[PDB]
């Protein structure tokens, strides 16, 4: 969400 | 909803004790592994031959329980930065013997005490148990908001309390915190036990652990007042603290004895109860980013990637940005076309990157209350989402709707628009390549044209926040640069943070571009004034745009529009943490680069210290074209 | 119980059909995303301007249902491997559009067809989408295990059928199987779609896919038998078959028309859940086992390292090892002390390696059924274990039993031994230096004594597991040689895996030690015969025990401890894949080396061709002494 | 010239037969460090504890002599493959003890031999040592050719020697130097001492050791023959493998006792010196690429990268290639203006990437020579050549040359051009682009325009060389994918190494190109037959190109162009090497790929067995555009 | 279980 | 030389 994208 | 333990340092029967404290509502129980008073000795003959089993078996307890509901601490002779060098030998023998049974036990939790300045060895013991086997368990470091000696009663006759004010001086636990912290290299296995007093220290000590690794807040039972029925609460200034700690959502653990003797022990434990159920609701944003709280992500990059299904339904569930959108649409269209000219005046729209129909679908019930006629354009480079466009013209839009699959920057246009829609923006406004996009789009459009948004504007703060830190620390991948990791920004709901000084504009953009040969690349200096003590750790990045006149978006903390969660912040972090001292000046320098292919960002900090230049020629981060 | 999905190439209405599909009980649908005879032109006018939408909307279905109930089918008419230059060009960009729009709608799985020998330009294309974007997705490969051209009816007057065996001919297809997952680098988001026929080829030819990723099984109606009710059955090679895959967890596809049709649809799917409820229950291994099949683990260390609570939890809960130990001990003692010394004679027994004391309880248990006296002392270095043993010591052991805490290659013994007990053994029975321990061990006991166990002996046989090998290949970490998860052995529970020829003996050592010197350093060539075409990744290894005369302990499977749980096989894996032809033999190398700080294996296959040798000088591994 | 050693057995004194060896005109002695008759013990008493020295001292030499002077040798009795366990463990500690020695001594070379089939554990032995301490000594392996056992003379009544060819059979020692390498890892401190017999092999059992890395070849005195003097020399067959091996810059080392007695020693030596003195002498071209064989380079990009100075000057050093152009523009100026337009007929000539001026001096020699009138545009995106170009219009050229700072792809020609003179051509002749430049410079070609060059072709053959694999091998970096080095082409002088296969062509474009929308992506299958039995490494990359008509330039080695240097050939690596038998196909797979940023090769074996396809979207190595 | 630690 | 760069 809030324009970003992958993370974990 | 509150995760409350109890702390304890006398347990005369494990499974007694836990009954009681579980029975009091409590979920984990803080105590010692060995008996307290139980001091031993390694070197010395006769007692060190002592028999006998040194503590209680792992066999009083389940697996389960140990994992679960017992948090170890340390005995409180164990004293590995003593000036006597036995004590120091025996300490760290003891202090390693008492980690490994933790270890040996499963617990998910290990307490030790920072209560003095130096704890240089008891650091280098810690990192040398961290560095030995099993990785899981965590090291909670028990810190006083205020040191004991600053809170001693004013009664030693020859060595009165000081009743200067001594601004360094009152945040020394801080210090002993960071200090710590720094000696261990930062692992993410060590983490604080912040311990509440009496007196709440002035606000500047308090914002000092902003941004800090907070997993347990210690709340004695001292600390509570008595109400007029007789039952433990606390003071306003204490309850704004707690609020504080349960956005952070920490455990609480409840220490000392009961001081509210007949009103039972479960008391301290209903009132923090009292408190996180009597606390403000959280907002549609809130209940939207609710999960994301510090959670590093990508910057999606809708020019070079193909967005997915998922992401533009994600895009379209803001209410907010669309009726926006909408009313900028409606307004230009009044002022394009006067009452006179209703009937015979069709103004061409050209929504330009129109995923999956909303802005298309916005510009239509613009045109609808405006009374006003339009011929629009729905222009979209992703294959897949021109899918859904086209089920939309077929089914709903009709011949009102041209649907182009183009990149913006190729498409020769059979018409001339009068106004052009994009939302192309990012978190720092420019980020996804708006510019460049409109550069290219910018020769269909009219003389007298006007480009929803006509402008916008990027943001940056210094902010602080080892937790942000040690999460982008942690994003060193193989094959690549081993810091590259610090040279990109990420998209993140900033939560765990101290922003530093006031968000100030770096780059600005207008459409359409009269400058010819346009230049979208620049340099920015910003001079930051920071009234506090503190460690720099990046910049809070955020954007404003005006969509047309007053009709604008955004995300800039101070005018964040209500509602609207399209946006998390963004952040650009610097490789190594400056320290900043009050009434210094943050002076950071940032670069818009580019060539054909890739546009970039750079950046670097010149004041108080300097840094390296981070992400040069985009050897870490860019953004393909 | 049973995981199932539909396939079919006719889906007039998506909503329709998924709930059509999901009322017979399916559990997903395999369909086309792009209509299946709806060929697209993309470098030739006219055609390839073809106006409207080129597929269904996106919008037809909830982000959840793309995301879990479909599997995308890639076109018929994509040929990329096409003699036809057009062809291959037109089908290279409408795989690639497929492909994108698959990933578009977030879809869990997306098939492809093997359906001839060469792939290559099919592998290409998958390996380029492969390293573009979002890397969640399975691509499963449809494969059949009998090529349809050796299965037609034999019609063709002028083309007879070939009636004669062709050995290596009838596994074709894995070599399609096999070339293509090669060309795509072993990525592990492809897995094998295998499709079964009417009839079933040669053993070898089933056994071929054994080892293999296989996450579906494709059955098609026209393969069902007809019972005397008129329900479709399978022959019981086909439920031997379907058996074998349940093992696997596969998902199965049911393909096809109601060929049954005056018997409904859901019967097809209504016989493979009394398959699945009519098969043998696992027994106490299976049980405890089930979680643990093909998880690489770290073999466990307890000389170097100190046990958890947990663990030692883990090791006590194997009920046979410890009667099995009890009987040992029973046996020893009856043939050490004659009836009539029964009251005089006082065995003194040393359980070296004690850890929370149940060989202790095994001993003390033991001595009473014997009618026997003992002497008990329970030798541990863990200290945290030690604490757990002084514990039984004082509450119910008493005098009889004395806790030492030491290492027994350092203690000086007050007395000497008539029976050391240890268990000392890991999967490869010396690989947690039980020789080492008991050599330094040996001095104290007695010159007629008796060591519990008395012999070990490991084995070795070569397997196949694609599967295996891929699982190791992702264990590649930063710092650290690329290669080095190749050259260490593994602790693993063998589940899809092909054992290519019989365990033969390794290594063995006997207590007590009587070659002066001892020298456990070893060197051992075994030449292993095999009967299949295979391709070989690494060594499976086992062991057996005497523990006294014939009372044993084994994994070996041919001689498997029944109910024994306490030992997984050990893997030792091979850096790069070898390739064996039927008949040929593997001649595979093991060297056991050491210096005074560290044990450890090197090993390498010479026949039928040579590999490097693993581990030189423990460089990747090592056993700390 | 030539660099020769003498290898003696017996070594009485140290210091007087260096002397001795040194006067003959030998630069180095291949000598035992231990007496190769003092067998020692190291596990058995009372030999075990044998008193005294083991060996000669340190000290009897001078550090530089050890260093430069001797090549040691293991003992004969080291067999670290014995079926008898005693002499198994014996070897182990003899040979690490000898090969310590040597490393003490600081020897530049130690030789030991392969003087059977089964050498694992004398690898083991030496893959340890090699992981042990100091990494600088070369280990030099003693193979023969022709293995004792097949040149044994034909006395044994009951063993007669085989008189059948044993294709494979004959080339044994190939395989005993392959597995033993093999085993070892390709460790590049491990090379071949070849040693010559008295009567040679036939020849591909000779070519089985192209590419593999000799350092010494062995001449024992038996093998030469006599003259009508009385002094030796060498048959004709030997004397053509001493040539071949002169080039591969071996060290020779002369074996056994003096057998030509009554005509001294170095008379053997005198023999290699006169063959060395009475050689071919180098070419133009092998003058030229002295100190590049087998030397790995980036291949330029002169796109993406702007050439430095002394880059056009080594370009420029080439007569053969601008006489080429020079002529191909003579005659396409002849059949382009007839000679009674002579003086009204200006021809307009662009040079397209014209560096620093050849091209443009060839331009007007050819213009001259043709008596034709020429108006000469020079394109140069290059700036710095611009300068060059610049000064010399302005000083030399004059208004007849037009200078252009600008990129052929974005220039806007004031006139169109007759003929486009360009050379863009790396070698593997698209490499550095050409196609792509050239289709953007069409449009200002004239409609019967001609381009210079007209076509050009890629050639690929299949190669053998260990020696070049280890090359690719060592080119492993910090931050990048291990393998990436074998994802990418390299030009190299090819020196050591085995031509596989005839060279076949690989990809065509030509100029200009009228099939609308180009499309310079291409896939290509080659069918490589091999006769020899052999290890793939790579593919070697040639082109050929037609200037006009006639008039060619050519890296094929086949029709090379004489004299010319420009281009060594390209390589394009496997990862893993390839067996192939005699009598097998080599089936590679090349494709030339692209998207609007860049342009790269990808690539994989597909017979015998498959490779990974190498280089998926351009991973590790890509051509900017 | 089955002798070994660590894995996921 | 030879249309090639770096190396050593
Ligand atoms: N040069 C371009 N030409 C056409 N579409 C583009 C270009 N660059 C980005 N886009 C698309 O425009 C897009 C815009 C999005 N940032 C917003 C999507 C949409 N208008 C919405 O607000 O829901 C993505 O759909 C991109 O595929
Ligand atoms: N040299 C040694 N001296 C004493 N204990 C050792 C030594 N090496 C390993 N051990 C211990 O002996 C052990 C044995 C285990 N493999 C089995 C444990 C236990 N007897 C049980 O069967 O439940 C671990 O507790 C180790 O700490
Ligand atoms: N698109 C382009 N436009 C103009 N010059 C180019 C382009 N691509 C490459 N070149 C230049 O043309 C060149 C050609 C060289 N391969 C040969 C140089 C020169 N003609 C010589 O034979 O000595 C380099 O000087 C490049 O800078």
């Amino acid at each position: 969400s809030g324009r970003g994208k992958g993370g974990k | 909803r509150v995760s409350s333990g109890r702390d304890l340092n006398c347990v005369p029967e494990i499974a007694d004790t836990l009954g009681a404290v579980a029975k009091q509502g409590f979920d984990f129980l803080c105590m010692p592994v060995f008996h307290p008073r139980f001091k031993r000795e390694f070197i010395q003959e006769p007692a060190k031959n002592r028999p006998g089993p040194q503590t209680r078996s792992d066999l009083l307890l389940s697996g389960r329980d140990w994992n679960t509901l017992i948090v170890g601490k340390l005995s409180p002779w164990i004293r590995p930065d003593s000036k006597v060098e036995k004590i120091r030998r025996n300490s760290e023998a003891a202090m390693l013997q008492e980690l490994n049974f933790g270890a040996y036990l499963g617990l998910p939790a290990f307490l030790l005490p920072l209560n003095q300045e130096d704890n240089t060895n008891l650091a280098r013991v810690l990192t040398n148990h961290i560095h030995t086997g099993h990785h899981s368990s965590m090291f909670w470091m028990r810190v006083p908001l205020v040191a004991p000696e600053d809170l001693r009663d004013d009664i030693i006759e020859n060595a009165p309390t000081t009743h200067t004010e001594e601004y360094s001086g009152e945040e020394k636990t801080w210090m002993w915190w960071h200090n710590f912290r720094t000696l261990c290299d930062y692992s993410k296995r060590i983490a604080v036990a912040l311990e509440i007093g009496a007196d709440l220290p002035s606000n500047h000590v308090i914002d000092r652990w902003l941004g800090e690794p907070i997993k347990a807040a210690i709340l004695p039972t001292s600390i509570f007042l008595t109400n007029k029925k007789g039952f433990p609460v606390l003071s306003k200034m204490h309850q704004r603290l707690i609020f504080r700690l349960l956005k952070l959502e920490v455990q609480f653990i409840i220490t000392g004895t009961n001081h509210h003797s007949e009103k039972e022990f479960c008391s301290y434990l209903q009132y923090l109860e009292y408190l996180s159920q009597n606390r403000p609701p959280p907002n549609a944003y809130e209940l939207f980013a609710k999960g994301y709280e510090d959670y590093l992500q990508s910057p999606l990059q809708p020019l070079m990637d193909n967005l997915e299904s998922q992401t533009y339904e994600v895009f379209e569930k803001d209410p907010i940005k669309y009726s926006q959108y909408q009313q900028a649409i409606y307004k230009c269209l009044l002022d394009r076309v006067p009452e006179e000219e209703k009937d015979t005046n069709v103004q061409v729209l050209m929504v330009l990157g129109a995923g999956r129909g909303p802005l298309v679908n916005a510009s239509l019930r613009a045109a609808k209350q405006a009374d006003r006629r339009i011929k629009l354009y729905a222009v979209e480079k992703n294959p897949n989402a021109v899918v859904t466009l086209e089920n939309w013209q077929f089914e709903e839009w009709g011949s009102q709707v041209t649907v182009v699959s183009s990149d913006m920057r190729e498409w020769v246009a059979p018409e001339k628009a009068d106004i052009i829609v994009s939302e192309l923006l990012g978190s720092f406004a420019d980020n996804e390549l708006s510019p460049e996009c409109l550069d290219g789009a910018q020769h269909f459009l009219k003389d007298d044209g006007v480009s929803i948004p006509g402008e916008y504007t990027s943001f940056l703060a210094p902010i602080s926040s080892s937790k942000l830190y040690n999460e982008v620390r942690a994003c060193r991948e193989k094959d690549r640069d081993p810091e590259a990791q610090f040279e990109m920004p990420y998209v993140v709901r900033l939560h765990n943070f101290h922003q530093l000084s006031a968000p100030q504009p770096c780059f600005t953009f207008s459409h359409p571009n009269r400058d010819p040969m346009i230049d979208n690349n620049r340099y920015c200096t910003l001079e930051f004034p920071v009234e506090v003590n503190t460690v720099l750790h990046g910049f809070a990045g955020y954007f404003e745009t005006v969509l047309y006149q007053d009709i604008t978006l955004s995300i800039r903390p101070e005018t964040h529009s209500p509602g609207m969660f399209s946006w998390f912040p963004i952040l650009f972090p610097i490789k190594q943490p400056i320290t900043v001292r009050e009434g210094q000046t943050i002076c950071v320098r940032f670069w818009r680069c580019s060539n054909s292919k890739k546009v970039w960002y750079e950046w670097a900090v010149t004041a108080p210290v300097c840094s390296a230049i981070h992400n040069p020629t985009g050897r870490s981060y860019t953004i393909g074209l």
